[PDB]
RNA sequence: AAAUAUGUAAGAAGUCCUUGUUACUUAAUUGAACGUGGACAUUUGAAUGAAGAGCUUUUAGUGGGCCAUUUUUGGUAAGC
RNA sequence: GAGAACAGAAAUCUCCAGUAGAACAAAAGGGUAAAAGCCCCCUUGAUUUUGAUUUUCAGUGUGAAUACAAACCAUGAAAGU
RNA sequence: GGUUGCGGCCAUAUCUACCAGAAAGCACCGUUUCCCGUCCGAUCAACUGUAGUUAAGCUGGUAAGAGCCUGACCGAGUAGUGUAGUGGGUGACCAUACGCGAAACUCAGGUGCUGCAAUCU
C-alpha cells in the first residue's frame, strides 16, 4: 500500500486466570517465564465472590504483555496448533482481537512433573503506526476517523497474512 | 449524541485543551509576593522538539507574555557546532549561550562572568560583595518528566555555569546516584562534552560499523573524528563568551513576498 | 421570644454614625517587615530634613 | 435546635457560577493591589484557605494591608447602633477591583484636562454632571407617518 | 431571571509633576510607604435639605407587650 | 459498548465512549480531573516564641479558624507549599 | 498570510462527518552504548536528522447539523411586582391611578480575537 498505514502488530497480553494463591500461582508465574523469556506480572483482586476463592487485594491470576518480534513468533506457534484457524466472533469491531487454547503443552514446550495441566488466553493488539499521539504526554490527542483499526481491516489482513481461513458466521 | 450532553459541557482552558500549558505550574510560577509590587518573575522556558532546542527568558503580564531574551540551538554553527544538534551537551551548550546573551543585554556579563573553566562540579552563583545582585531566573520544563541525569537539565547546568542564578540541587544531575548521595565529576565532564556520544562511537568501530556508518552518516563524510568532540565543545565556548548576541539572520524576503505565496494556498472562507 | 419590633427606631433615633477615619491610620495589623523599614525610612527622613 | 457556623446559609452563595469550575484563570493572581484600593469582595468557593464570611460577600471594602498572597482590607459593618472597621485578611482569589472608582478617576483627569485647558482659553466651562434635564420645543414633523387612529379590542373570539 | 431592600464612589487629608529618605524589595540608581518643592487654588468638581458639627462623663426608669393591612407557618379553624 | 479457553448477571486481560453520572472517615450542603480523587516516594508545619484579625458577640469568655513576622525544619530539580 | 515556543481571554475557541495542505516548522518515525524506567525502549529515558511519507497529529475550508455567543417595533409593556383608596367581590381574587419590568420560546446574524519572540520559499 503506502508506508505508514498497514496494520502492523503492536502487542500480545498472555493471559492466564486460575483463581488461588500460592504454589499453583507461582508455577502460573513459571509457565509464562519459560514461555515468553520475560519477567512475569500478577493481578490482585477487583471485587466479591465466595464462589472463586478471591477476596479483596490479593494476588490471583498472571498476564505478561509482550512486544517486538517475539509477539508474532509466539502467535505464529499458537496457531500451527490451532490451525491458522479462528473464528469471526473472536474478531472484535474496535481494531483487536483473541483467541483461547486449553492447554500449554500442545504449543511444543517440554514438560516438567510439577506443572500442571490449565490452558491460556492469547489475546493480542494491533495499530497503524502514528498511534503514540494517544498514547503521550505534551500534546495529545485521538487519531483521524480513517486512521482507526476496525473488524473489516483486522479480518482482511489476518486473511492475507499468517492466513486466517475465518469462519465467518 | 445528546444535545444535553453539549449544553452542560465545560470545555478547560485552550492551551490545555491543547495539552501543551501546565496551569497548576503556571500558577505557582507568576504569582509573587504582593509586597513586591510590579517586579516580574522571571522564567527559564526549555522546550526539546524532535531536531531542536527552545531556550528562552520570560516575564508575565495580563496582556500575554512578555520575551526577554530568546535562544535556540539551530543557530550554534554561527559558532562551530555542527551536529548533535540535540545532545545532553548541545542542551549544555544553548544554557551556556541564553546566559551570555541575557547578562550582554542586561549590563551583567562582565561583573557574572560565570566561570570560565569549567571541571564538572555542583555550584551556585553567589552575590558579588557590595554589588548587583545575581540574576535570579526560575526553571519550568513544560509537561515533560524530570528524572535524573535527564537531557532538560543540561539547559538548567548550562545556566548555572554560565552565572545566572537558578536555584538547583544536585539531586538530579547526571552521575547522582541513590547510594552515594553524590555527584560524579567523572560522569559529568563527560556528559557536558562528547564523552558518551563518542563513547558509542567506538563501541560502534567495532559491533557493526554498517549501523556506525548509518547513525553518524553524516559525521565520517564531514569527518567528524571522535577524539576532538570534547576540544569542538570547548572551541565555540570560548567565542561564546567573545560574541553571544542576536544578530538577526539576513532575510530572502520582506513578509510581504510570504503573504503572497501563501495567499494562494491558504484556502480562504 | 426575640421580636425585633422597634429595634430599627432605636437604631436609628440617635443615628448610625459612621466611625470617622483619620489621616495616619493605625498599623496594628500591617506587615511587620514593612512596618520595620517604614521607622527606619522616617527616621532617616527626620534628620535628613531637618539637617537643610 | 438552631445552627450558627462558619458557612451557614451559604448553599447559593459560596457554589461557583454555570460552567465557571475548574482552577481559577491566573489574571486573577497579577493584578495587583496598593495600598488604598477600593476593592470588591465576591468570593469564589474554590479557594478556601482565605474565604471570607458570608457578611462580607458583595461589600466594598479598602485595602490596607498587602502581604504575601494576602491583603487587609477594611469595612465599615452595622452593629446594634453603630458602625464598627472590621479589618480583615483575604487571599488573593476573593478580591476583584471595582470599576466605580477608577469611573470617576478618569474624570477626574478628563475634567483637569478641560478646564484647565479652557481657563487659559478665557472662557470658564462647566464642568458638574447634570440630571436628566427635560426637553426643548421641537417641531415634530408628520410627512409619510400620517397620525392613523386606535380604537380597544372587543373581547368577541377572547373567551 | 425582575420590583422594593442593600455595598461603595461622586475630590483639598484630592489630580499631576519634580526628587529625598529606608536596615523591606528588584538584576538594577526598580518598586513600596512617607516626604520636600511648584501648578491646578473661582462650577474645591450630581439633586434636595442642615432648625449647627464632633466628643466625653454619669445615672433614672425598662428588661410581662398587644392590634392591623401584607408575606407566611404548625393545627382540623379562631377575637389560636 | 466492542472483544478473548474452563469463564458465566460477575474470576483476569485488551480497546472505544466516558464533565464526574465515582472517590474524598462520618450528617447535609459546597469544592475538586496532568486534582483535593487512585498508587508510589521522603517524611513529621500536628514544632517553638508571642501578637493582630474573622465567627457567635456586650464586639466578654470558650471552641474554631484566616493572613503575617521571627526561628527551626520536611518535601521538591524549582517556583512555592 | 504559513509554522513553532511561551501566552491573555476560556466553546464565536466545542462535538460531528468530510475534503485539502508548496516551502519552512512541528509531528510520526530509526537505534538501545551511557545516564535512565517499566512485566514490555509502548509512555518514560538517551543517541542520531540518518533509514521514510504527510497515512495520522496539526492547520485551513466545507455541512438541510448538535451546541454556544450576539441583537431584537419578538415574546409583551404580557407574567411577577413597589405604592393608594370609606374601590368591587360573601371569598378565591380582581379592575383601577402612579411607577420599575423579565424570561423560556420566535426570528435574524456569527462559528475566534490577540500579546511577545523566532522562522518561512
Amino acid at each position: 500500500q503506502n508506508p505508514m498505514r498497514d496494520l502492523k502488530i503492536e502487542k500480545l497480553v498472555l493471559n492466564i486466570s486460575v483463581g488461588e494463591s500460592g504454589d499453583r500461582l507461582t508455577r502460573a508465574s513459571k509457565v509464562l517465564e519459560q514461555l515468553s523469556g520475560q519477567t512475569p506480572v500478577q493481578s490482585k483482586a477487583r471485587y466479591t465472590v465466595r464462589t472463586f476463592g478471591i477476596r479483596r487485594n490479593e494476588k490471583i491470576a498472571v498476564h505478561v504483555t509482550v512486544r517486538g518480534p517475539k509477539a508474532e513468533e509466539i502467535l505464529e506457534r499458537g496457531l500451527k496448533v490451532k490451525e491458522y484457524q479462528l473464528r469471526d466472533r473472536n474478531f472484535s469491531a474496535t481494531g483487536n482481537f483473541g483467541f483461547g487454547i486449553d492447554e500449554h503443552i500442545d504449543l511444543g514446550i517440554k514438560y516438567d512433573p510439577s506443572i500442571g495441566i490449565f490452558g491460556m488466553d492469547f489475546y493480542v493488539v494491533m495499530n497503524r503506526p502514528g498511534a503514540r499521539v494517544t498514547r503521550r504526554k505534551r500534546c495529545k490527542g485521538t487519531v483521524g476517523n480513517s486512521h482507526k483499526t476496525t473488524k473489516e481491516d483486522t479480518v482482511s489482513w489476518f486473511k492475507q497474512k499468517y492466513d486466517a481461513d475465518v469462519l465467518d458466521k | 449524541k445528546s444535545s444535553a450532553y453539549s449544553s452542560r459541557f465545560q470545555t478547560p482552558f485552550r492551551r490545555r485543551r491543547e495539552g501543551k500549558t501546565d496551569y497548576y505550574q503556571r500558577k505557582r510560577l507568576v504569582t509573587q509576593h504582593k509586597a513586591k509590587y510590579n517586579t516580574p518573575k522571571y522564567r527559564l522556558v526549555v522546550r526539546f522538539t524532535n531536531k531542536d532546542i527552545i531556550c528562552q527568558i520570560i516575564s508575565s503580564t495580563i496582556t500575554g507574555d512578555v520575551v526577554l531574551a530568546a535562544a535556540y540551538s539551530h543557530e550554534l554553527p554561527r559558532y562551530g557546532i555542527t551536529h548533535g544538534l540535540t545532545n545532553w551537551a548541545a542542551a549544555y551548550a544553548t544554557g551556556l549561550l541564553i546566559a551570555r546573551r541575557t547578562l550582554q543585554k542586561l549590563g551583567l556579563d562582565e561583573t557574572y562572568k560565570g566561570v570560565e573553566e569549567v571541571e564538572g562540579e555542583y555550584e551556585l552563583t553567589e552575590a558579588v560583595e557590595d554589588g548587583p545582585r545575581p540574576f535570579k531566573v526560575f526553571l519550568d520544563i513544560g509537561l515533560q518528566r524530570t528524572t535524573t541525569g535527564a537531557r532538560v537539565f543540561g539547559a538548567l547546568k548550562g545556566a548555572s555555569d554560565g552565572g545566572l542564578y537558578v536555584p538547583h540541587s544536585e539531586n538530579r544531575f547526571p552521575g547522582w546516584d541513590f547510594e552515594t548521595e553524590e555527584i560524579d565529576p567523572e560522569l559529568l565532564r563527560s556528559y557536558i562534552f562528547g564523552g558518551h556520544v563518542s563513547q558509542y562511537m567506538e563501541e560502534l568501530a567495532d559491533d557493526d560499523e554498517e549501523r556506525f556508518s548509518e547513525l553518524f552518516k553524516g559525521y565520517l563524510a564531514d569527518d567528524i573524528d571522535a577524539d576532538s568532540l570534547e576540544d569542538i565543545y570547548t572551541s565555540a565556548h570560548e567565542a561564546i563568551r567573545a560574541d553571544p548576541a542576536f544578530k538577526p539572520t539576513e532575510k530572502k524576503f520582506t513578509k510581504e513576498q510570504y503573504a503572497a505565496e501563501s495567499k494562494k494556498y491558504r484556502q480562504t472562507k | 421570644n426575640h421580636t425585633a419590633h422597634n429595634q430599627t427606631r432605636k437604631a436609628h433615633r440617635n443615628g448610625i454614625k459612621k466611625p470617622k477615619t483619620y489621616k495616619y491610620p493605625s498599623l496594628k495589623g500591617v506587615d511587620p517587615k514593612f512596618r520595620r523599614n517604614h521607622k527606619h525610612a522616617l527616621h532617616g527622613t527626620a534628620k535628613a530634613l531637618a539637617a537643610a | 435546635g438552631k445552627s450558627h457556623g462558619y458557612r451557614s446559609r451559604t448553599r447559593y452563595m459560596f457554589q461557583r457560577d454555570f460552567r465557571k469550575h475548574g482552577a481559577v484563570h491566573l489574571s486573577t493572581y497579577l493584578k495587583v493591589y496598593k495600598v488604598g484600593d477600593i476593592v470588591d469582595i465576591k468570593a469564589n468557593g474554590s479557594i478556601q484557605k482565605g474565604m471570607p464570611h458570608k457578611f462580607y460577600q458583595g461589600k466594598t471594602g479598602v485595602v490596607y494591608n498587602v502581604t504575601k498572597s494576602s491583603v487587609g482590607v477594611i469595612i465599615n459593618k452595622m452593629v446594634g447602633n453603630r458602625y464598627l472597621e472590621k479589618r480583615l485578611n483575604l487571599r488573593v482569589e476573593h478580591i476583584k477591583h471595582s470599576k466605580c472608582r477608577q469611573e470617576f478617576l478618569e474624570r477626574v483627569k478628563a475634567n483637569a484636562a478641560k478646564r484647565a485647558e479652557a481657563k487659559a482659553q478665557g472662557v470658564a466651562v462647566q464642568l458638574k454632571r447634570q440630571p436628566a434635564q427635560p426637553r426643548e420645543s421641537r417641531i415634530v414633523s408628520t410627512e409619510g407617518n400620517v397620525p392613523q387612529t386606535l380604537a380597544p379590542v372587543p373581547y368577541e373570539t377572547f373567551i
